[PDB]
């Protein structure tokens, strides 16, 4: 639940507090 | 210098800051623009959560950088 | 050497580069081929945002690697 997560659109490794990618704004929970 | 702050809703905030400014200063500037209490703000840059007592220069935040604002509850 | 540059629409561009090219050199080649200014380009590889002064080899980017191009503006 506290892990970082990779965006499935651009691969960026995101902080768990974001639910959209910091680079491309793709939602995590598509 | 100008920096930008993006929220989950797509709102963009522009702030006037110096690189020596602390993160707590930045949160208070966000309150002035948006009305969100600082204790309900979480700031993210480059995959990292920013800590109140550190400065923008500590995180290599430069002119025209964009920060992401999240809210607590 | 060929690498692939993938946009958010899924379009994959094939780009000719040298393995020792810097990221700034690669952004210049994307400008030459696509017409996008380097300041509007953000490149991501295997989780990392790529920094202008480092080489492709320094990130372990090699023949037929894919970089992800995000437009930032
Ligand atoms: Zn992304």
């Amino acid at each position: 639940e506290g892990a970082q997560w990779n965006c499935t659109a651009c691969t960026f490794l995101n902080h768990p507090a974001l639910i959209r990618c910091e680079q491309c704004e793709m939602p995590r929970h598509f | 210098m100008q920096i930008f702050v993006k929220t989950l809703t797509g709102k963009t905030i522009t702030l006037e800051v110096e690189p020596s400014d602390t993160i707590e200063n930045v949160k208070a500037k966000i309150q002035d623009k948006e009305g969100i209490p600082p204790d309900q703000q979480r700031l993210i840059f480059a995959g990292k959560q920013l800590e109140d007592g550190r400065t923008l220069s500590d995180y290599n935040i430069q002119k025209e950088s964009t920060l992401h604002l999240v809210l607590r509850l």
